[PDB]
């Protein structure tokens, strides 16, 4: 029998074994009989061994992560440019009318939104999603 | 407190029968509820802002910055109404994780939009392009 | 001006939400109910918005006043 083909034996006759070539996830250690690879990894090419399953994530360069992207770099720039024109036009009439310590929080609110954006795209290394 | 943040990698949870197509996902817990947990106060501020700002509605114009607050919450509701059924609809399907994230990005993106140009862009329009009226 | 912006957006709105809802489903035998359900309901629900914002208000001044 080739390597991956499981030996079975004729009563009466040593000689003249079966092969069997086992299933798909399956490997062959004992050569009579084939094991099966645990959850993690998976059968090798030559269907006596093991090989470790690959792990995929999120990319930076997907397409699913280039539109919030940049969207959220347009956002954070806008606001930017509008909190330093109201810090420079601090004591205009407009601006002392608009509620200023109320519109800081929300100026806030609306950067934390742009930037947990670029924290929800960026990666699972434990402290990420701290 | 009760319970640290720990990654998970899911090497099971998408077994086929060919060995080839066979991958693991790297997360980390996040699970649907926790997303609904997490914005369920928020969301309720949201309800009882926009409930008094139906209250509200009539001012001697003395009170400006009512009626912008008005359309800043009306459209925000809408946008987190249509929000829900995009996530309680794509549960099981064979891309989740990556529609729920990016739907979740886009609707934060599009409310400090919303709230963030129409709070605050006409009084930067003013303040630059017309400096003799402030 | 106010009334056809918010047709547009709540519009838009309907119609961002019904892409991932139609193209992503779970490849099962009820896909095609889904898919229909929901292609039948934003359309009915783009309908409904046009007629409440343009037309509603309208009528009911007409009738009551
Ligand atoms: O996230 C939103 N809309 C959206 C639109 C297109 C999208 O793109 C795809 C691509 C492939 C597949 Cl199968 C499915 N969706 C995706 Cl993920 C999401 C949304 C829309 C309205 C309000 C709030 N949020």
């Amino acid at each position: 029998c080739k390597p991956g083909e499981r030996k079975k034996t004729v009563k009466g006759v040593p000689c003249c074994w079966h092969c069997e070539r086992c299933e798909g996830y399956n490997y062959q250690v004992d050569e009579l009989s084939c094991e099966l690879c645990p959850l993690d990894q998976r059968p090798n090419m030559n269907r006596t061994g093991c090989q470790l399953i690959p792990i995929i994530k999120l990319e930076w360069h997907s397409p699913w992560a280039v539109v919030p992207v940049f969207v959220a770099i347009l956002g954070i720039i806008a606001t930017t440019f509008v909190i330093v024109t109201f810090v420079r036009y601090n004591d205009t009439p407009i601006v002392r009318a608009s509620g200023r310590e109320l519109s800081y929080v929300l100026l806030t609110g609306i950067f934390l939104c742009y930037s947990i954006t670029f924290l929800m795209i960026a990666a699972p290394d434990t402290i990420i999603c701290s | 407190v009760v319970d640290p943040p720990h990654i998970i990698i899911d090497y099971g949870e998408q077994r086929t029968l060919d060995p080839e197509k066979a991958r693991g996902v790297l997360k980390c817990d996040i699970s649907d509820l926790s997303l609904i947990c997490s914005l369920g106060y928020s969301i309720l501020l949201m309800v009882t802002c926009t409930v008094y700002a139906i209250k509200t509605r009539g001012v001697p114009e003395t009170f400006n910055e009512a009626k912008p607050i008005g359309f800043t919450m009306y459209t925000t509701c809408i946008i987190w109404l249509a929000f829900i059924p995009i996530f309680f609809g794509t549960a099981q399907s064979a891309e989740k994780m990556y529609i729920q994230t990016t739907t979740l990005t886009v609707s934060m993106s599009l409310s400090a939009s919303v709230s963030l140009g129409m709070l605050y862009m006409p009084k930067v329009y003013i303040i630059i392009f017309h400096p003799e009226q402030n």
